């Protein structure tokens, strides 16, 4: 294969993405959910982990780590502590709204994924951490969980397999940092959402100090279908090491902003015009695209022409797939103001635990505010670049990196705009 | 917003607060979700329940949550001041929360914010003198493809225009509650002007199941 | 927290009277050794120097911080009291 991105409906996983069919148990079963769940559970964790591995699935939460290998850290003899699966539904990355649709329109896929993924890990229960703003979405998930409990699909003797499994829903209280896996765990434990240093890794010491795996909603929700249809089916989509289908969010300056499922490695231009109805004002009006949520560096129009949407392709473009949330900016956008607002976002979300982000991100925010008005000198651009490199790789968690990268992207591709603004301000003062 | 507490007549340790008997039943179910020996895990949900009953959190509410769960009061103050959804001072009946991050900013969230300020006659961060509405800005609310949008209490209102947000305020001001969701014509997150995928009937149980299962 | 000043051995002498100068209130002294501090690489060097100079001396053994057992993971213990309530 050389071309990707004409996914057929029969190959789509989230078939109620738009909520046009009954999201409840009766509709979910009619669409293939919960089918032969007992057989999957009886195959054993090694078979389930084997399927997840051969599918080439990678983390859909933004970091893209191989799921099969990650989940295998939990396949070990019990040492007396309970084992837990924590499903990350915090969905805080600006531009990203995919996990919201799964939770409210395909909740039973997430619940079944919790049971199947939990079985492979040997977990006794799944804690679903959903952000507190998603109140109606959380209630839908709770309604679905009650339906599954009453049909015996979860709880004692889940699906008749003799495996006891509970699914808990825990709501956040308004913190983007609580999407970070260790901050999420600390939040579940009743503390501030401040990340943990590693080691220990969560698979050894996690929620309540117990072996734990944190998985994104989308990563979990697809696992039952990978088991039913097989890893080879999943691995037949997208490039090698970039397998499967993916939920994309196309927001910003597009004619029809939308969420859609498409194959991995589809061209970015193909995605924006086939599904979102093209760029506002046409493709020639495109200025820049943030390809994977606010934490991934922007790329200009030239790069957008032929870049594919997968982990490897976007890395070579000096960015990343991230959450696959595409934010589109046309030529009428104040690009400096757009990025400054993201830095302001990271300033408001930093937990404040560690020095480079507590002080550095707030510092970068102040510099960006002056850059928007042009009230600076060109020498400060290289200073700002150097400051961002002192944050990246020196913080406890990746929020520090996620604040540096947007700044680096702007300087990389839009330095003359920054310098032009400075000239205007100096000319007028 | 300040992250230190100063006692006042309206908010001090002797300010009256207790959970209703029904809310004590809900607290018991919350605490049972966690392993024995780890009751501090219930601080966030129980603290939020105290806010759902009282509307906001007086220091006496924080002290009660600490007392019930047997955690030091300071550890509850830490949570209350860390998470933005906790209201540590009174808010209006309708807490309007306008997303102004870049995906929403690109689709003209400033016009929504100006429309609300003009209608209510208040600035961002203020409460109306009638104490019906409080207005603030917030970060991404996880509905970027439906920008611009606001959240009022528990409900999202999306795909907004200045006209649309004024009607919602007029309905809340008139005692009614408007329906949540997009106001542009579409139902949720599907592309406008017709679906581009999921146009065929979904397959049934057992479709594409691998052999040997 | 720096430990660089705890590397060498020292020799000081017994503290003697200081009084207030009547004119200014400055601290006066009659002890010519009041500021004498000597440095030595080892305890034996210091003791040898005191002995040949005829000074009666007291030696106090070097206090070394005991090696500790540290573990960041212990902050999140499942069943032990080492679990921290805040970060
Ligand atoms: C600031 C920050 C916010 C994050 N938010 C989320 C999130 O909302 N949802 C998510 O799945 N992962 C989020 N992550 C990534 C998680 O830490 C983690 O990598 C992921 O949940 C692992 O699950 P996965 O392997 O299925 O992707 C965030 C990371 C950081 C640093
Ligand atoms: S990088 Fe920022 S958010 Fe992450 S632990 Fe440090 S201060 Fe907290
Ligand atoms: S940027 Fe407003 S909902 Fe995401």
């Amino acid at each position: 294969k050389t071309s990707f991105g004409s996914l057929k409906d029969e190959d789509r996983i989230f078939t109620n993405l738009y909520g046009r069919h009954d999201w409840r148990l009766k509709g979910a079963q009619s669409r293939g959910d919960w089918y032969k769940t007992k057989e999957i559970l009886l195959k054993g964790p090694d078979w389930i982990l084997g399927e997840v591995k051969t599918s080439g699935l990678r983390g859909r939460g933004g970091a893209g780590f191989p799921t099969g290998l990650k989940w295998s850290f939990m396949n070990k003899p019990s040492d007396g502590r309970p084992k837990y699966l924590v499903v990350n539904a915090d969905e805080g990355e600006p531009g990203t709204c995919k996990d919201r649709e799964i939770i409210r329109h395909d909740p039973h896929k997430l619940v079944e994924g919790c049971l199947v993924g939990g079985r492979a890990m040997g977990a006794r229960a799944a804690y679903i951490y959903i952000r507190g703003e998603f109140y109606n979405e959380a209630s839908n998930l709770q309604v679905a969980i009650r339906e599954a409990y009453e049909a015996g699909l979860i709880g004692k003797n889940a699906c008749g397999s003799g495996y006891d499994f509970d699914v808990f829903v825990v709501r956040g209280a308004g913190a983007y940092i609580c999407g970070e896996e260790t901050a999420l765990i600390e939040s579940i434990e009743g503390k501030q959402g401040k990340p943990r240093l590693k080691p220990p890794f969560p698979a050894d010491v996690g929620v309540f100090g117990c072996p734990t795996t944190v998985a994104n909603v989308e990563t979990v929700a697809v696992s039952p279908t990978i088991c039913r249809r097989g890893g080879a089916w999943f691995a037949s989509f997208g490039r090698e090491r970039n397998s499967g289908t993916k939920l994309f969010n196309i927001s910003g300056h597009v004619n029809n902003p939308c969420t859609v499922e498409e194959e991995m490695s589809v061209p970015l231009k193909e995605l924006i015009e086939k599904h979102a109805g093209g760029v506002t004002g046409g493709w020639d009006n495109l200025l820049a695209v943030i390809p994977g949520g606010s934490s991934t560096p922007l790329i200009p129009k030239s790069v957008c022409e032929t870049v594919l949407m997968d982990f490897d392709a976007l890395i070579q473009a000096q960015t990343g797939l991230g959450t696959a949330a595409v934010i589109v900016m046309d030529r009428s956008t104040d690009i400096v103001k757009a990025i400054a607002r993201l830095i302001e976002f990271y300033k408001h979300e930093s937990c404040g635990q560690c020095t480079p982000c507590r002080e550095g991100v707030d510092w970068m925010n102040k510099v960006m505010a002056r850059f928007v008005r042009g009230d600076a000198r060109p020498a400060e651009i290289d200073s700002l670049w150097e400051i961002s490199k002192q944050i990246e790789g020196h913080t406890i968690c990746a929020l520090g990196d996620g604040a540096a990268w947007p700044v680096q992207g702007l300087i990389r591709h839009f330095r003359p705009e920054l310098e032009e603004r400075m000239q205007q301000f100096a000319q007028q003062h | 917003a300040l992250f230190v507490h100063r006692d006042t007549p309206e908010n001090n340790p002797e300010t009256p607060f207790d959970f209703t008997p029904e809310n004590y039943k809900r607290i018991e179910a919350i605490v049972k979700n966690y392993p024995e020996g780890h009751k501090a895990a219930a601080v966030l949900p129980v603290l939020d329940l105290a806010q759902r009953q009282n509307g906001w959190l007086p220091i006496s509410a924080m002290n009660k949550v600490a007392e019930i769960l047997q955690v030091p009061p300071m550890r509850v103050y830490e949570v209350a001041t860390f998470y933005t959804m906790y209201n540590r001072k009174p808010v209006g009946k309708y807490h309007i929360q306008v997303c102004t991050t870049t995906p929403c900013m690109l689709r003209n969230s400033d016009s929504i914010l100006e429309a609300i300020q003009k209608k209510l006659g208040i600035k961002v961060g203020e409460t109306t003198p009638d104490k019906l509405f409080t207005l603030i800005e917030v970060e991404c609310l996880g509905a970027c493809v439906n920008a611009p949008m606001v959240q009022i209490n528990d409900n999202y209102y999306e795909d907004l225009t200045p006209k649309d947000i004024e009607e919602i305020i007029d309905e809340l001001k008139a005692g009614k509650i408007p329906k949540p969701g997009p106001r542009s014509g579409r139902f949720s997150c599907e592309p406008a002007g017709g679906l581009t995928s999921l146009t065929e009937p979904p397959k049934g149980p057992g479709f594409g199941v691998q052999a040997g299962l | 927290s720096g430990v660089n000043n705890t590397k060498k051995w020292k020799m000081e002498f017994d503290t003697r009277e200081r009084w207030e100068n009547p004119l200014m209130g400055w601290a006066s002294t009659a002890d010519p050794l009041s500021n004498l501090v000597l440095t030595f690489s080892t305890k034996e060097d210091a003791v040898a120097f005191a002995e040949k100079n005829g000074w009666s001396y007291d030696v106090e053994e070097r206090k070394v911080p005991k090696p500790k057992s540290k573990s960041y993971g212990a902050n999140f213990s499942w069943n032990k009291r080492t679990r921290v309530s805040t970060k």
